[PDB]
């Protein structure tokens, strides 16, 4: 297990392998955090979050 | 839904219900965005005219969050055939945008490669709807959800009396009495990853409900991600 196969590359959401390294990204309505791993909602009702 | 649990407050906010002229649900859908609903193509023959309800968990009371939306455009997959149930997918564009709130929110559309490697390899997904609670029975008045294991593709083909195309996948149980059922068609199959739910399937068909040796058959959303994207644009 390497890169994206190793715990999803430490990405919150989408993990891609460009060159020989991890590149994380997010669904629409989220912005990639400064750490390039976490996905930050742009609004109060981001996709895929239960409204609890 | 046979077995499973009630969707509690805010737990299934992407659920949509297709309602006929008589204001009765006959199929489910998944909220994709403020203007778009994902459903099954086969649901489009079950009502001449229909609208979409969101925010509903109990068809007997007014929870305050329900909203009815008229459909502006129906986009049915042109390759869908009643004979094989292949390409069982449609997208609905609403006349007015959905207002997100408690019990009303979109499910995320994943990327294909990642969804197939990471979501579809998870142990389970979640199916939901207002469908029958027993093979023989009436539609549920309450929204229900059920955790359904992903089923090995080989086992599913062996179990099926009909061809399981590459646009289909199986989920559920061999013998345990839990499955989707009549009226759940078109509804969401979502997969949770790090507390974010991604749409992975559309309730499509089954040889009865919760039968021994049979599984639930779902449209494989990952096979239609480009088609969905084009339909939304
Ligand atoms: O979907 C159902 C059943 N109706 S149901 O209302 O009980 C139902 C409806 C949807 C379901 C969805 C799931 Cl995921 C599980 C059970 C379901 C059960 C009865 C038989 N059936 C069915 C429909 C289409 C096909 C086609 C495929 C190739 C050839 N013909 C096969 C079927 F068995
Ligand atoms: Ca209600
Ligand atoms: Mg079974």
């Amino acid at each position: 297990r390497k890169l994206c196969s190793l715990d999803n590359g430490d990405c919150d959401q989408f993990c891609h392998e460009e060159q020989n390294s991890v590149v994380c990204s997010c669904a629409r309505g989220y912005t990639l955090a400064d750490n390039g791993k976490a996905c930050i909602p742009t609004g109060p009702y981001p996709c895929g979050k239960q409204t609890l | 839904i046979v077995g499973g649990q009630e969707c509690k407050d805010g737990e299934c906010p992407w659920q949509a219900l297709l309602i006929n002229e008589e204001n009765e649900g006959f199929c489910g859908g998944t909220i994709l965005s403020e203007f778009y609903i994902l459903t099954a193509a086969h649901c489009l023959y079950q009502a001449k005219r229909f609208k979409v309800r969101v925010g509903d968990r109990n068809t007997e009371q007014e929870e305050g969050g329900e909203a009815v939306h008229e459909v502006e455009v129906v986009i049915k997959h042109n390759r869908f055939t009643k004979e094989t149930y292949d390409f069982d997918i449609a997208v609905l564009r609403l006349k007015t945008p959905i207002t997100f709130r408690m019990n009303v929110a979109p499910a995320c559309l994943p990327e294909r490669d990642w969804a197939e490697s990471t979501l579809m390899t998870q142990k389970t997904g979640i199916v939901s709807g207002f469908g029958r609670t027993h093979e023989k029975g009436r539609q549920s008045t309450r929204l229900k959800m059920l955790e359904v294991p992903y089923v090995d593709r080989n086992s599913c083909k062996l179990s099926s009396s009909f061809i399981i195309t590459q646009n289909m996948f199986c989920a559920g149980y061999d013998t345990k009495q839990e499955d989707a059922c009549q009226g759940d068609s078109g509804g969401p199959h979502v997969t949770r990853f790090k507390d974010t739910y991604f749409v992975t399937g559309i309730v499509s068909w089954g040889e009865g409900c919760a039968r021994k040796g049979k599984y639930g058959i779902y449209t494989k959303v990952t096979a239609f991600l480009k088609w969905i994207d084009r339909s939304m644009k």
